[PDB]
């Protein structure tokens, strides 16, 4: 079950976001094999950093993080 | 139509919808004793169906068509007592 | 004991079921920011209520009116044929009674949402 | 509704025949059970002399 | 009357009928036969229909112990009719009957019963059906050639009697 | 008329402007006029007192319903044109004074209550009217959502209204519990005298009294009535009260009543001395109202009183709104406007008056001497009139406290009278603006029919006893 | 079997006191108003016990439908500060509570009855012992339930007090707009 | 307007005494009107059975404590 | 009879003792309306009557109405004051 | 502005126009609603005239007869 | 009372399990109108995905957050599960093949469905934050705003079929479906009927809310699973309605020749197979209206509160104003006035 349903959290800071998109996106469904980006951290099960931390962003990645059920 | 992996669960629904309604039609049938259901009945109906069960010996909808009632049916009568409304 | 009864008694006296499986079976062990709510956000002791336009309540405030009226109509069509061409004219005479009112509301523009920072849409006069 | 307007007399007919039955029967039960006092049971509630069902009853138990 | 509410208990009365009231049989016929023999009913009782009607009305309060001769001859005259139709007609009756309970006693699901019957008691019993309160330009329902409403399954046993009955020129 | 006039004037206000209610207003004013004008030959209809039943029976229509009705409609026609004209053509008097959108609209809909109460023959429609008259008097009293006291009046004036509602409403299923039926009609000498039904029946009397300040619930009216604009308070002071007490005369509910007659006693002796330290003058007109329902509850125990009533109630109105007028005429001369929505508060307010207007005090002596009943004044003839039915039905004890009251109340009838009397120093000398044509003239009729009535006297008694009798 | 389903009229009448204690107990007003729910859940049950479920599901429909949703909709939108029920501030009521609950309740027992002496008003509200007789007749040929007699009665023998209705609604919109809105010019 | 209409539509269940007495009361002046006494009783007694309570009441009470 | 009677007369005295809110207000006379509807309803079955049903669906209507108009002048109140206290209707 | 009401009273066919290009959602609502009491008013004779009549009504309950009662015999006891 | 609790269990295991797999009808056919494939390995061809997501979330915490409320919260959803459910027990899947045949069927739908807006409502009270009750408030006038609507055509075809049991509003439809003569209404209540369940187009508090920190439902554990059995089971149970009202509920062509051809008397196979036939209709219809909603989500975007408002109370209710006008109306010229049953 929680491989089948795989639900990361949107935290997509930079150009590494663009092939996640391309993961959503026709030719690699992540759909086909349960995933689903989910808005709020409480919902999500997987956070995907995929991008630059920045200094003045790492509290608010902290934060998405602790906010996650385990 | 093409895509028969989008329609799968469709079938399913489709499916499973079909066979509960012919079930619960078998059910209702076999409660009612090979007759189809009654629906919309009203007072009139209600007190007939009351009357056939005070004709037959308590079997439900099994009806009669002698021209002449057991002799029971002369004591067999119900009036209902009702509790008082507050 | 009617198959009608049956459920909907069950429905509510079963409904927990995912619930108490969900409360036994899974994890529950919360920190601080994890009963946080957002990524920033705060608010001092300032106010409990925001400021809402006039539309926002005054939806609710007439679905009551138009909803009584379409539920009033429910007698009509359960009376339908009783009363035969004499009904009818009092159901069509409340309806436009009914109309009127909700003419009244549309030419109001009562539940329109309105602009303060307007754009500008005066000339540019110079002073010779 | 013809056919229910053919069908109501014989109805009718039968519910009469066990009402009078029954309002008849709970009369001379309740003079059995007020045998030695001087309570006159079939002196009617209604002033009229027209013949009323008992309307209320004791509950069986 | 209304129906009962809340709560209530059936309760019989094992008494019999005083003896100045002579006995009468009752009719024991259930929904549906009752349903089918209606029109028959009302073609041979409506004088002692109206008289226990008018008796009742007349009464003013004693309908039930003043129009008790009156219900009995209408009980007879009733018990009479299906008496003869079980003497007589009593297969195309059932026909009729049954599938009124297939349907949900409604007579539009039933009409290929419905002619072998009316055709039956008409020759035999001098009974016809008659919807009464129309003018002579409306058509009554029974005899629409096409209607409109039709049943969902006709009856199987009905369909085959019609058929052998227009093969042999019964109808 | 009314129907019509309310659902045409609810599109042509839509379809209008602010800038021209007040000319909706001066319209339907003179449609009320051309009513009142063209139809009221339908007074032959009550030849000889027939009575009729309408809309199956839920209606009553009777001389004394056709005559309450052109009251009604008047007393709309004098409200409509205190909005409709301009007193000055001036600034202030156009921040004063503004008929706002939805007011005419509300006015019409709160007098269809009103007729509808008093032509109520079943409790159905007396419900469904009661309650068209108080959702409307509610608005019309929210409708200068502006003014902080205005906005707490309408809150108020609901929720009382409300539970007097929910009184009424168990009164009338109580009645119904006992006889099934919503009809009073249903009533005769054997029912009266067979069942006890006075506890039901007073009840619904007092639901429907303390809607209109019957004591001991007067300070919450009385306070609506002082927090409450000028020209919304001259209406919601005076409709209400002609129609609850309307019907409560039409129907013979109280003949006898002891609790009737202490409730009476106690309206006149506190709208009498509660009056007496007022400062304020619309809490004064208040109470002076109480003691006037007070004299009017009295001949709720009669079983003959059409002729004292309808006098009564006529001369009332003229007398309040001839008062109410010229304490807006007055507003002219005042030295302090106090708000938007009260110009004038205090009495000490109208001192001087007889030196810039003495007119307008002659005026105000002739409405203060009607009050207290001063002939050859038409209040005279009324406190005659109700003199004459009370004692000639045995109650002597109510007729020495009706003249107590009649004196007590004098002293602040006449508080007005000596302060605008007296003298004052920076005095009017001119003015260039001028008051109204029609305003004047209608405070000027109003005056002369309180001053000159007295002379039809007759008149209207010989026409009384072939319509009423 | 039988008598299991006997009391259910006394249990919506404990449920409805017990509710009204809540409505008058709760801290936020928004309980109140759930409660106040709950409780036309219970006099709409109480009514179908008494055979009008028609006016149980009108009930749900526009009391628990319309405005129990209209008052959470402005407590979600209005500031409504609430003192808490305390005993500093409500204790003072029990003597005026008390007595007025008393001699309300039994004046509400008494004014059903029309018997003269004034105890007996009382004893005869309390005299719900006997059982009332359902017996059948065959009149009623129709399908008329209490829905359609309510209809027709409405448009054709009171039909007056159906367009009255019409302008009471009228109200309901003209009223609000005129308090709420703010109309430009 | 609607009275003596039932829920069904038809006559109530205290029609018939109501329609004696109205018309006895059509008979009857204001002075006369005394005689409708029995009728407005009968009225009052198929409404809310205040006299069949008693009797019951009596019958109840002879198979109280006249046994027990 | 009694469930009404119960629920109008502990609506009303809710109402009188109220020092908390006017929610509370609003509530009790919902409440009151509601205890009436249900006497007069079960007076309607007793009688096998139509003239308390038709009553009863009137006051439905026209409570619904108070509500409506009383919810609005409460938000006149709030416009102009901002917050509706303990206190102070 | 570019396509403002132009009054129905300074022209009521234009008005239309204006509003059927405009205003449909109020024109053809407007159309829907003032078209069945008006053919109910006029098209209803015609039905009645030219059609088929208006249906004889439904009994809705026993109808007794408004006469006094006959004597009768047959199915008498014994 | 055996076969009572076997005719339930029956009813509840194929609606529950319709809705599981809805969910994976959603993604699939989305997928394939969006030129992709999905869900197809999380079961053989995708069949497990549902469950997947179940078992998953029913092992996730159950976190509150510090400023929130327990049992508002928790209940929510299980209150608007139950209503979704219960609405079930009117629906026929035959000639009174039903749980509840109540004779005031169709005022049990139109009341069960006034309880769904306390979701919304409450959802809004779980938390200390001024701008979900703002969200809450806009969701539940969308809701109440198109309640109307529904109710208004519910009351437009029982002027055709004077009464409030579905099976003879079923049954009247054996002549013509009433999508012919009120085609418009069709797309109207599937127009209401998306906005109700707050689906796209009618998706702006969702929406809106994802954007910030708070006005949508952030619940975790059961409570989602919940949340997402009411949704897809009042989509199921709006387009039930939608079917019996527009589209004949149960009924097909007439079966009668072919049933004369095929059987000589009442069986129990005549039984079932009649049983088949009919639930196969109302199935064949719920699915297309099902692929009508996700189709209608492929396609358009997205409105905005106040068009929304507009579309609503300027647009539609003039025209129902209107019709509930001319159909009277047109039953009055040609003496129409339908019976009782
Ligand atoms: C609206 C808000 C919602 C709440 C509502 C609450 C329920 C409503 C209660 C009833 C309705 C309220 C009635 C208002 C009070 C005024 C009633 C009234 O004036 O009627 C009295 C009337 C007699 O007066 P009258 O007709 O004028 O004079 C002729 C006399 N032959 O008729 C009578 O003669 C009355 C009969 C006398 C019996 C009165 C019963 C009181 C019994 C209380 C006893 C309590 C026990 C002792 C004390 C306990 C304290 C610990
Ligand atoms: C909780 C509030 C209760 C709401 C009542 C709902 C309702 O009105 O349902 C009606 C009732 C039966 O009514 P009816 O259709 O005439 O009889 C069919 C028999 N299966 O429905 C029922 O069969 C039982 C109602 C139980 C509640
Ligand atoms: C064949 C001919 C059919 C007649 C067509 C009538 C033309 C209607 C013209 C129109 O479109 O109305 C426009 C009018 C104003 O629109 P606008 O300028 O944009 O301003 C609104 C915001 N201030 O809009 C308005 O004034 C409001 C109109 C509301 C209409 C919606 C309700 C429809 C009711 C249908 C029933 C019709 C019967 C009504 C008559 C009532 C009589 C008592
Ligand atoms: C009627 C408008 C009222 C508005 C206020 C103006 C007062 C008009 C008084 C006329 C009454 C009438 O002439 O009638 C006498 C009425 C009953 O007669 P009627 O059935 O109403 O027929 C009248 C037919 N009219 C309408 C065509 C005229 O008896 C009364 O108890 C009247 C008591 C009122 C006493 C107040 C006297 C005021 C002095 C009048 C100086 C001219
Ligand atoms: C269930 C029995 C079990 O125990 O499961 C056994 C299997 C394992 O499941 P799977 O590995 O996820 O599917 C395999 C797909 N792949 C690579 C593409 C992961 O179920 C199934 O394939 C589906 C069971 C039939 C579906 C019925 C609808
Ligand atoms: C109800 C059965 C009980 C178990 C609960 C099952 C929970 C599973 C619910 C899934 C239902 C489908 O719901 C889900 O659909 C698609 C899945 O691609 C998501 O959509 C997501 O995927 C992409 C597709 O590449 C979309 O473009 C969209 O932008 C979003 O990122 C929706 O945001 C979500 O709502």
């Amino acid at each position: 079950a929680r491989q089948g349903s795989f639900w990361p959290v949107t935290f997509g800071l930079a150009c590494c976001a663009v092939e996640m998109m391309h993961v959503s996106a026709p030719r690699y469904d992540q759909d086909r094999l349960g995933i689903i980006f989910r808005a709020s951290p409480r919902q999500s099960d997987i956070m995907i950093v995929a991008g630059t931390l920045t200094n003045k962003m790492a509290p608010v990645l902290r934060q998405v993080y602790d906010q996650m059920p385990e | 139509a093409i895509p028969f992996e989008a329609l799968l669960p469709y079938g399913i629904i489709f499916g499973l919808l079909t066979a509960g309604g012919g079930a619960m039609q078998v059910l209702h049938v076999y409660r009612n004793g090979g007759v189809r259901d009654r629906f919309a009945i009203d007072q009139w109906d209600s007190q007939m169906m009351e009357r056939d069960l005070r004709l037959n010996g308590g079997q439900g909808r099994k009806q009669v068509d002698q021209a002449t009632a057991p002799e029971a049916f002369k004591h067999n009568h119900v009036w209902k007592s009702e509790r008082p409304l507050i | 004991m009617n198959t009608f009864i049956i459920f909907i008694i069950l429905i509510p006296i079963v409904g927990f079921a995912l619930l108490a499986v969900n409360i036994l079976l899974a994890v529950y062990k919360p920190y601080n920011e994890k009963l946080g709510a957002f990524e920033c956000g705060l608010t001092s002791f300032n106010q409990t209520r925001l400021a809402f336009n006039a539309a926002f309540i005054l939806v609710a405030i007439l679905f009551l009116p138009f909803d009584l009226e379409i539920s009033t109509l429910l007698p009509y069509v359960m009376s339908i044929y009783l009363v035969s061409n004499y009904g009818f004219t009092i159901v069509l005479l409340f309806l436009l009674i009914l109309i009127i009112g909700f003419v009244y509301e549309i030419n109001t523009n009562a539940l329109k949402i309105n602009k303060h920072n307007k754009p500008n849409t005066d000339s540019l006069i110079y002073k010779l | 509704l013809w056919a229910r307007i053919y069908l109501m007399p014989l109805l009718q007919a039968e519910e009469d025949r066990q009402t009078v039955r029954r309002s008849i029967a709970q009369l001379e039960r309740e003079k059995e059970i007020m045998k030695g006092t001087g309570f006159d049971v079939d002196k009617s509630v209604y002033n009229d002399g027209k013949f009323h069902a008992p309307a209320l009853m004791i509950p069986p138990k | 009357p209304r129906e009962a509410a809340a709560h209530w208990v059936p309760f019989e009365d094992k008494a019999n009928m005083p003896d100045n009231v002579p006995d009468v049989v009752e009719v024991g016929a259930t929904s549906a036969p009752l349903l089918s023999a209606s029109y028959f009913i009302g073609a041979k009782c409506k004088p002692y229909n109206d008289d226990f009607m008018l008796c009742r009305e007349e009464s003013q309060g004693s309908g039930a112990i003043d129009c008790l001769k009156e219900g009995r001859r209408v009980t007879r005259c009733a018990v009479s009719v299906i008496e003869d139709i079980n003497k007589s007609c009593l297969d195309e009756f059932r026909l009729h009957w049954q599938c009124l309970e297939q349907n949900n006693h409604q007579l539009s699901g039933c009409r290929k019963a419905e002619a072998l019957l009316n055709k039956c008691v008409f020759t035999k019993l001098n009974l016809e059906k008659k919807i009464p309160g129309l003018r002579p330009d409306e058509e009554p329902v029974f005899l629409k050639k096409d209607p409109w409403i039709k049943p969902a399954v006709d009856d199987f046993k009905s369909v085959r009697a019609y058929a052998e009955a227009k093969k042999n020129g019964t109808l | 008329m009314l129907i019509l006039a309310i659902i045409s004037l609810i599109t042509f206000v839509s379809m209008s402007k602010l800038s021209d209610n007040r000319a909706i207003i001066r319209l339907i004013n003179i449609y009320l006029i051309l009513v009142l004008v063209l139809d009221s030959f339908l007074y032959l209809l009550f030849l000889n007192n027939q009575t009729y039943t309408v809309m199956g029976e839920l209606l009553i229509f009777n001389s004394f319903t056709f005559y309450i009705d052109m009251l009604i409609y008047f007393i709309m026609i004098v409200i409509s044109s205190l909005y409709g004209y301009n007193l000055y053509n001036n600034n202030l008097y156009k921040t004063l004074f503004e008929p706002k959108k939805e007011l005419i609209i509300l006015f019409l809909i709160n007098i269809l209550g009103a007729l509808l109460i008093v032509h109520s023959n079943d409790f159905i429609t007396l419900f469904v009217a009661i309650e068209l008259q108080s959702y409307s008097i509610y608005l019309i009293t929210a409708i200068y959502n502006s003014s902080y006291k205005a906005s707490k009046a309408s809150m108020l004036y609901f929720f009382m209204g409300g539970i007097l509602s929910i009184l009424i409403a168990y009164s009338i299923n109580t009645y119904y519990s006992v006889l099934n039926s919503y009809t009073l009609h249903s009533l005769d000498s054997l029912i009266i005298n067979t069942l006890d039904l006075n506890l039901i029946l007073i009840a619904l009397s007092l639901g429907l009294l303390f809607k209109i300040g019957i004591a001991p619930l007067h300070k919450w009216l009385i306070s609506i009535y002082e927090n409450t604009p000028i020209l919304i308070t001259i209406y919601i002071s005076l409709i209400p009260k002609i129609s609850i007490l309307s019907y409560l005369v039409l129907s013979n509910i109280s003949i006898n009543s002891l609790v009737i007659s202490i409730l009476a006693i106690l309206t006149l002796l506190v709208g009498s001395v509660g009056g007496l330290l007022q400062i304020k003058i619309k809490r004064l007109l208040a109470f002076s109202g109480l003691t006037n329902a007070g004299y009017m509850m009295l001949l709720l125990l009669l079983n003959n009183n059409e002729f004292s009533y309808l006098y009564y109630i006529t001369q009332y109105s003229i007398s309040h709104l001839a008062i109410f007028m010229i304490i807006i005429f007055s507003i002219y001369y005042i030295n302090y406007i106090n708000n938007q929505y009260n110009p004038i508060i205090y009495v000490n307010q109208l001192k001087g008056l007889i030196h810039d207007n003495a007119y307008l005090v002659l005026s105000m002596a002739i409405v203060v001497f009607s009050f207290i009943g001063i002939p050859p004044l038409l209040g005279f003839f009324g406190k005659l009139n109700i003199l004459m039915s009370i004692l000639n039905n045995g109650y002597y004890f109510i007729s020495i406290v009706l003249i107590v009251a009649s004196l007590i109340s004098a002293l602040y009838y006449l508080y007005l009278l000596n302060v605008s009397i007296q003298d004052k120093n920076n005095i009017l000398i001119n003015s260039n603006e001028t008051v109204s044509s029609v305003l004047s003239y209608i405070l000027s009729s109003l005056i002369i029919l309180i001053t000159f009535g007295f002379i039809y006297n007759s008149l209207i008694i010989d026409i009384f006893n072939v319509y009423f009798n | 079997m039988m008598y299991l389903t006997y009391y259910f009229i006394e249990i919506t009448i404990f449920l409805a006191i017990l509710c009204t204690i809540f409505i008058i107990s709760a801290k936020n007003p928004m309980v109140s108003i759930l409660y106040m729910i709950a409780l036309f859940v219970i006099a709409a049950m109480y009514l179908y016990l008494i055979g009008l479920g028609i006016f149980s599901l009108l009930y749900i429909m526009i009391y628990i439908g319309a405005i129990a949703v209209l008052f959470l909709f402005i407590i979600t939108l209005l500031d409504i500060n609430s003192t808490e029920l305390s005993v500093k501030s409500n204790i003072r009521d029990l003597p005026l509570v008390l007595i007025s609950l008393i001699v309300l309740t039994i004046s509400g027992l008494m004014i059903y009855s029309n018997d003269s002496i004034l105890i007996n008003k009382l004893l005869e509200a309390f005299g719900n012992d006997y059982n009332t007789i359902i017996t059948q007749d065959w009149f009623n040929i129709e399908n008329t339930t209490l829905l359609t007699t309510i209809g027709n009665v409405l448009l054709t023998n009171n039909a007056f007090i159906l367009l009255v209705l019409a302008i009471v609604l009228l109200l309901g919109i003209i009223g609000p707009i005129s308090i709420t809105m703010k109309h430009k010019e | 307007t609607a009275a003596g209409i039932s829920l069904t539509g038809g006559r109530n269940r205290c029609f018939s005494e109501w329609q004696s007495f109205m018309h006895c009361t059509a008979k009857t002046d204001a002075k006369s009107r005394a005689q409708c006494l029995p009728n407005f009783e009968d009225y009052m007694e198929c409404l809310h059975h205040t006299k069949e309570k008693a009797r019951l009441r009596e019958i109840e009470s002879v198979l109280k404590q006249k046994k027990e | 009879m009694f469930i009404g009677t119960i629920i109008l007369v502990l609506s009303f005295l809710g109402f009188v003792f109220n020092r908390r809110n006017i929610i509370l207000a609003f509530i009790c006379l919902e409440t009151m309306l509601l205890g009436i509807n249900l006497i007069l309803l079960r007076n309607s079955v007793l009688f096998d009557d139509i003239s308390g049903s038709l009553f009863a669906i009137v006051i439905i209507i026209l409570a619904g109405v108070e509500s409506a108009i009383g919810l609005s002048l409460l938000v006149s109140y709030y416009r102009l004051r901002g917050v509706i206290n303990s206190y102070g209707i | 502005m570019i396509n403002a009401n132009p009054g129905f009273w300074n022209g009521p066919f234009r008005y239309l126009r204006w509003s059927a290009h405009n205003r449909p959602h109020l024109f053809f609502a407007f159309a829907i609603g003032i078209a069945g009491p008006v053919a109910a008013l006029t098209l209803t004779p015609l039905r009645r005239k030219y059609l088929y009549p208006d249906h004889s009504p439904l009994p809705q309950s026993y109808p007794l007869p408004q006469r006094a009662r006959e004597q009768l015999t047959g199915f008498d006891d014994e | 009372m055996i076969i009572n609790i076997v005719e339930i269990l029956i009813f509840l295991v194929c609606v529950l399990f319709s809705v599981a797999y809805l969910t994976v009808a959603e993604r699939k056919t989305l997928a394939y109108m969006q030129r992709r494939l999905g869900p197809n390995f999380v079961g053989y061809y995708g069949l497990l995905q549902a469950f997947a997501d179940a078992v998953k979330l029913l092992l996730k915490e159950i976190v509150l957050p510090k400023e929130s409320n327990y049992i508002i919260l928790v209940i929510s959803p299980l209150i608007t599960l139950i209503t979704a459910l219960i609405g079930w027990v009117v629906i026929p899947l035959g000639p009174g093949i039903t749980l509840g045949e109540l004779n005031l069927g169709i005022l049990f739908s139109l009341a069960i469905g006034s309880l769904g807006v306390f979701g919304s409502l409450l959802s809004g009270w779980s938390s200390n934050s001024k701008y979900s009750l703002l969200g809450s408030i806009r969701s539940t006038a969308q809701l109440i705003s198109y309640e109307l609507i529904l109710t208004s055509i519910f009351i437009i075809i029982i002027m055709f079929v004077s009464s409030l049991n579905i099976t003879t509003i079923i049954e009247t439809q054996r002549v013509v479906w009433y999508c012919i003569p009120l085609l418009p209404l069709l797309l109207i209540f599937f127009i209401a009927s998306v906005a109700e369940t707050a689906r796209p187009p009618f998706d702006l508090t969702e929406s809106e809310s994802e954007l910030v920190a708070g006005y949508f439902t952030e619940y975790s554990g059961s409570p989602f699973v919940f949340f997402f059995l009411a949704e897809y089971s009042n989509i199921i149970l709006i387009s039930a309605f939608n079917g019996y009202l527009l589209l004949g509920g149960y009924l097909s062509f007439n079966y009668s020749y072919l049933f004369n051809i095929l059987f000589n008397d009442y069986s129990y196979v005549s039984f079932l197979f009649e049983g088949l036939i009919n639930s196969s209709a109302y199935a064949i219809k719920l699915v297309f209206l099902m692929f009508s909603f996700i189709w209608v989500r492929a396609a358009f975007p997205r409105f905005t509160y106040d068009n929304l408002i507009n579309f609503c109370w300027i647009i539609l209710l003039p025209l129902l104003f209107g019709i509930f006008l001319i159909i009277p109306s047109t039953l009055y010229i040609f003496d129409s006035f339908p019976t009782l049953i």
